[PDB]
């Protein structure tokens, strides 16, 4: 989730 | 003629520093905790570093995790040999300003062995005298040299996308060469290069594997995010679920 978390920023 | 030079020069990220107390006796523990810390905020800007090159963003947000879940151990170990040849002349290994390991430092984090074949590696930027336009081209290519088995989301776009930075890394030998027979041969040893990275980020996700199991008794943290990139995709490494991408 932290992962996907920055990819979305 | 090459059209991503100056772009790979922009979002190169900025050193990253451990943090680590250098003045403290040197254990086992301490030191792969403070490479687990630095490896979590390198982490943090390869991320940001993959988001800002052209074309990654298009692919399947899965395909980006994917790709990053992968291929982070590979990108951090060149650009770590990359910076020990500009710093130390590939003599010591620069994890960090801050976090120099020589050989002392080898012996007690209990990966020696694995310390002087990353000091090889270095030692190859020193004799192939690697130009910072082949760093940057190279290591933007390590984020397409490893996949899924059966593959990702998009294929089609990522084997496109990939051999459009393949591309690259011949113009840019070319733009600096004398001869289309010289820059051949250096498009060969830069592509074995980057080729025989693999072997050892294989050795290198066992290791992680080995110490992530074994955190609690050896009191290595690791951090957040490292540990659920970790447990995420080193398993299906280590089972054989992934495929290298060979540049030559
Ligand atoms: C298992 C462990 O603690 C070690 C084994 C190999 C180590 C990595 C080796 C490569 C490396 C280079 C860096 O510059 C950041 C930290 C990292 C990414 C290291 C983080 C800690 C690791 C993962």
């Amino acid at each position: 989730a932290l992962l996907r978390y920055l990819l979305d920023k | 003629i090459p059209i991503f030079l100056s772009v790979l020069q922009s979002i190169e990220p900025e050193v990253v520093y451990a943090g680590y107390d250098n003045t403290q006796p040197d254990t086992s523990a301490s030191l792969l905790t403070s490479l687990n810390e630095l490896g979590e905020r390198q982490l943090v800007r390869v991320v940001k570093w993959a988001k800002a090159l052209p074309g990654f963003r298009n692919l399947h947000v899965d395909d980006q995790m994917t790709l990053i879940q992968y291929s982070w151990m590979g990108v951090m170990v060149f650009a770590m040999g990359w910076r020990s040849y500009k710093n130390v002349n590939s003599r010591m290994l620069y994890f960090a300003p801050d976090l120099v390991f020589n050989e002392q430092r080898m012996q007690k984090s209990t990966m020696y062995n694995l310390c002087v074949r990353m000091r090889h590696l270095s030692q190859e930027f020193v004799w192939l005298q690697v130009t910072q336009e082949e760093f940057l081209c190279m290591k933007a290519l390590l984020l397409f040299s490893i996949i899924p088995v059966e593959g990702l989301k998009n294929q089609k776009y990522f084997d496109e996308l990939r051999m459009n930075y393949i591309k690259e890394l011949d113009r840019v030998i070319s733009f600096q060469g004398k001869n289309p027979t010289s820059s051949s041969q250096r498009f060969y040893q830069l592509t074995k290069l980057l080729d025989s990275l693999q072997p050892i980020v294989r050795k290198l996700h066992q290791f992680t594997f080995d110490l992530f199991v074994q955190s609690q008794s050896l009191s290595v943290e690791f951090p957040e995010m490292m540990s659920e990139i970790i447990s995420a995709q080193v398993p299906k490494i280590l089972a054989g679920m992934v495929k290298p991408l060979l540049f030559h």
